[PDB]
RNA sequence: GUGUCUAACACAAGGAAGUUUAAGGCAACAACAGGUCUGUGAUGUCCUUAGAUGAACUAGGCUGCACGCGUGCUACACUGA
RNA sequence: UGGGGAUAGAUUAUUGCAAUUAUUAAUCUUGAACGAGGAAUGCCUAGUAAGCAUGAUUCAUCAGAUUGUGCUAACUACGUC
């Protein structure tokens, strides 16, 4: 299962929500797998119309990829990712275990 | 122990100024195997005088314009150049560059007046010198700057008035006695 | 009318329809002077 | 130069044994006494790459480049042209304006790769991006190296 | 100037001032006298 | 004896062989390689001590390319213009049919003719 | 058995794997001898004096190696066969054995001890250098 | 020509309407005052080709 | 060590690092008749609004060239090509 | 001078309806000034300065620009009004 999000600690929620659910059903885990951040990063020039000194200010939106998986049968996972869920955060399953 | 390209042994000691023999590599920790270990030295005043004098050599012979970061050419033109004063007199090379060092650095200098000069700065002044003046051979003509570094260091070491750092340091004397 | 599908023409500054200024990169399509308005409820931060 | 003392253990039998240049134009040279590389014909003719306008200036050149080829196939498995373009990639003067990179000639890289192949020191499987290597061209450089190795140490 | 001809310590350009030639044809002096940089010593 | 001279009265000998011919034409090098790679002479040799043959053969291989393995795409004067092809004018003979090309361009009217009767660079010189 | 050490200076990290050995050096899949430039050559023969040859003699050293170019990469192979050295006799050896090596390495210098503290500054507006401007005119 | 090595016993000042000259108090015996270009601190040894007049005190 | 021997400073040692560790970001008070209505369905007033200063479409022009001043690039070689 | 690559001719390609004010690209040839810059004046103190690159931005078509990023790794005080 991977959980994006622009959020650290609504991802960190979901990993606390995701160990103590895993241990509900006592499943086995493979620990959380934290995957390289990719920050989308725009070198923005100050000014709308370019005046004085160039002057340039650098915006990002950094964000945060994590995958925990599991080795148990599909509906068992589907039923856990559908009480585990919460707004914000992007969830795929990628499971197809027994 | 410590010997220079493996080669040359660098223990002998010079008489010198007594405050030029403490800036000079003569400490065992200053000496190398082969040069080139690069501390941070600039961090503290006296900072620099711990470099090693090699160092400071080949990092002088490394500057200006086409030369800048080229520093195992440095090291390669300064070994050839050891061989060439080996070869022109049996004498150690390293031994002779710390005589053309002490020799070529000015005792005092000229002002808005005059004033002594930092033995610190003698060095500085006299490596500057020195390589400054293989450049100035080197620039279209026919003779290779480290042939033109051994010759200015032979010249310098002999005191000889065709040394650009000899007659650079003469003329600067001789205009701080002209005003004080 | 006689359509241009490429160059300069064949685009704008989604906010505003200005053809000037404008990020293209990520695909985001909006004139800085607009996107700067913008950039904290896409949920870009400055940080550097 | 040649040769210095050292005291660490070496492997003494592969090319990360082995001086790069000599080791090259040796095998390049035995090629050429072999005569199974051919120059050929046109490639007397051609320019190396857009980087250099010229050519080596040689005439022993092509041996010498396939040599090259066949020693960075040694270091890297399952290389192809692209990559062997970029290998042998220089920076190129833009007349007043400043350098750009710029790769080497691709034909003759591929006419190399093609006469190794026909040669049998090569190998392009179904498998992966391009030609590795085959066992009796390894063991060919590897002999050659026993024999610089040998050179060099009595 | 004049250091240019092809007819009649060890570093070429010593070799090109003391016959008046080029250093290429002080390195064929070297050669013969054999029989990037070199090592002379 | 030994810094005999070269084609149409120049004085060269001292030179190397393909430094000597490019000092003629050719000058960008690739031209006085391949040349000397069909005449088969060495290129280190000095320009003095080659024989009037072997300058003959030169001049022949410059003059006229067609029974040398030398491509369309290398050649000076590549198509010229006309159906009836001719290639490889060189020397003051090139310069010459550049003056006549010129020439032509302006009866014409060109840009590029207009431009040189103007005394204009092609690529102009931008402002300043 | 294995023992494990690393250096970096710059970007460049050399990992240094020592094993119990024979007296074999390497350099990813390369012997120690490929290092090429001959006042690196010495940079890293510099250890291999300062421990002896029956030291080594016991001990076989492969070193893996990312980033950076190649004065950077010496230095810190240089610094990971420092450290590679002592963690060997701290783990195999003897620690007394080991501070009279690190004494002859220390006496030599610090940099095959500790490590770079130079890191690079990021380049601002305004100038090509990270600190150095374009021409003011009037 | 004549020269003497004398002794660095006092660092007095900073010197020069810019700074850059540094006032020094130099021990044969005798105490002597000159002024120095460049790093220097006490217990230097100051070349002193001209061994006459002592530098004004500031 | 120095310092009312206070707030604190200086040097050496220890230490991965000893100035707030180095670099950023954020940037008051009160201004400027600085720039921007050609970024904006932010916008007053004024002109114009169908042989339209709108929309749209075809060329040419923005790099023109006796010439002057800014900012940059490339060179002037042999420590190089 | 085989430094330098301004300047020009002849090609076949590339993007696009359109390249013809050399669009851009390469191939061969063509081989200017310039012998290290006068009066003036810019930036810089530690991985900096300098050199050497390259990603990104605009982009159907294009880096000599800007903005980042690295490697090669200096000098000199180390302060003063």
């Amino acid at each position: 299962i991977a959980l994006t999000s622009k959020n650290l600690r609504a991802i960190e929620k979901v990993c606390s929500d995701i160990m103590k659910g895993a241990k509900e059903k006592n499943l086995n885990v493979s620990g959380p797998v934290r995957l390289p951040v990719k920050t989308l990063r725009i070198t923005t020039r100050k000014s709308p119309c370019g005046e004085g000194t160039n002057t340039w200010d650098r915006f990002e939106l950094r964000i945060y990829k994590r995958l925990i998986d599991l080795y148990s049968q599909c509906e068992v996972v589907t039923q856990m990712t559908s009480i585990n869920i919460d707004p914000v955060v992007e969830v795929e399953v990628i499971i197809t275990d027994s | 122990d410590i010997k220079l390209f493996k080669k040359w042994s660098y223990e002998e000691i010079n008489i010198a100024d007594l405050s030029l023999v403490d800036c000079i590599a003569v400490s065992q920790k200053a000496c190398v195997y082969t040069p080139h270990t690069a501390g941070r030295y600039q961090k503290k005043r006296f900072r620099k005088a711990l470099c090693p004098i090699v160092e400071r050599l080949v990092n002088s012979m490394m500057m200006h314009g086409r030369n800048n970061g080229k520093k195992l050419k440095a090291i390669r033109i300064v070994a050839y150049a050891f061989e060439i004063i080996h070869l022109m007199t049996g004498e150690n090379p390293l031994q002779v560059f710390v005589n053309a060092v002490q020799k070529g650095g000015p005792r005092e200098d000229s002002t808005r007046q005059a004033v002594d000069v930092s033995p610190l700065r003698r060095v500085n002044q006299a490596i500057y010198l020195i390589c400054t003046g293989a450049r100035n051979a080197a620039f279209r003509n026919i003779k290779s700057i480290s042939e033109c570094l051994a010759e200015e260091i032979i010249n310098c070491a002999n005191e000889s008035s065709s040394s650009y750092a000899i007659k650079k340091k003469d003329e600067i004397e001789r205009v701080a006695k002209a005003n004080r | 009318v006689h359509p241009k599908k490429y160059g300069q023409g064949s685009r704008q500054c989604r906010v505003c329809s200005n053809k000037h200024a404008i990020i293209r990169k990520y695909n985001i399509n909006i004139c800085r002077q607009c996107f700067r308005e913008r950039a904290d409820i896409i949920g870009f931060k400055k940080y550097r | 130069r040649l040769l210095e003392p050292v005291p660490f253990v070496k492997t003494n039998n592969c090319i990360k044994d082995v001086d790069a240049d000599l080791f090259i134009r040796s095998y390049a040279t035995h090629l050429k006494l072999h005569n199974k590389i051919t120059y050929p014909k046109w490639c007397t003719f051609v320019k190396t790459g857009k980087g250099r306008k010229l050519a080596p200036l040689n005439e022993d050149w092509y041996f010498i480049r396939a040599s090259s080829i066949l020693r960075r196939l040694y270091l890297h498995p399952d290389i192809g042209v692209g990559f062997l373009r970029r290998q042998f990639s220089s920076k190129q003067r833009r007349g007043v304006a400043p350098n750009h990179t710029s790769l080497a000639s691709g034909k003759i890289l591929r006419s190399i790769l093609q006469q190794l192949e026909n040669l049998g020191y090569v190998e392009q499987n179904p498998k992966k991006k391009g030609r590795r290597l085959t066992t009796k061209g390894e063991n060919a450089i590897n002999n050659f190296a026993r024999y610089i190795n040998k050179k060099v140490y009595n | 100037k004049l250091n240019h001809a092809v007819f009649i310590v060890i570093t070429p350009s010593a070799i090109a001032e003391k016959y008046k030639v080029n250093l290429s044809v002080a390195r064929a002096v070297i050669n013969h006298l054999a029989d990037s940089q070199k090592l002379y010593t | 004896q030994h810094i005999l001279r070269i084609l149409n009265t120049n004085v060269d000998g001292k030179e190397k062989v393909i430094i000597a011919l490019t000092a003629i034409k050719g000058i960008g090098k690739r031209m006085a390689t391949v040349i000397c790679k069909q005449a088969n002479v060495d290129p280190t040799k000095r320009a003095g001590e080659l024989t009037t043959e072997e300058i003959d053969n030169i001049v022949h291989i410059m003059s006229t390319p067609t029974q040398f393995k030398i491509p369309d795409w290398f050649l000076n004067r590549r198509k010229d213009l006309k159906e009836g092809k001719n290639i490889h004018v060189i020397a003051n003979q090139l310069d010459s049919y550049l003056r006549e090309d010129l020439e032509r361009m302006k009866k014409i009217r060109l840009h590029r003719g207009l431009r040189h009767h103007w005394g204009l660079r092609v690529r102009g010189q931008h402002t300043k | 058995k294995r023992v494990q050490t690393f250096g970096k200076k710059k970007t460049a990290v050399a990992v240094a794997t020592v094993t119990n050995g024979k007296g074999l050096i390497k350099l990813n899949g390369k012997n120690l001898d490929l290092v090429e430039p001959y006042i690196l050559k010495t940079k890293v023969y510099e250890p291999l004096w300062l421990i002896g040859s029956g030291k080594l003699k016991n001990l076989d050293i492969r070193i893996r190696v990312k980033g950076g170019g190649q004065t950077s990469q010496i230095y810190a192979i240089r610094q990971a066969i420092g450290k590679g050295i002592i963690s060997y006799y701290q783990k195999y050896v003897d620690e007394s054995t080991k501070k009279e090596l690190k004494d002859v390495l220390l006496r030599y210098d610090r940099s095959l001890l500790v490590g770079d503290t130079r890191r690079c500054e990021p380049k601002k507006f305004g100038g090509k250098g990270a600190r150095a401007r374009y021409q003011k005119s009037y | 020509e004549k020269s003497k090595l004398a002794k660095v016993e006092k660092v007095l000042g900073r010197t020069g309407s810019r700074g850059g000259v540094i006032q020094v108090r130099a021990q044969f015996g005798r105490f002597l005052i000159r002024n120095v270009k460049g790093p220097v601190r006490e217990g230097d040894i100051l070349a002193l080709l001209e061994t006459e007049r002592e530098a004004r005190r500031l």
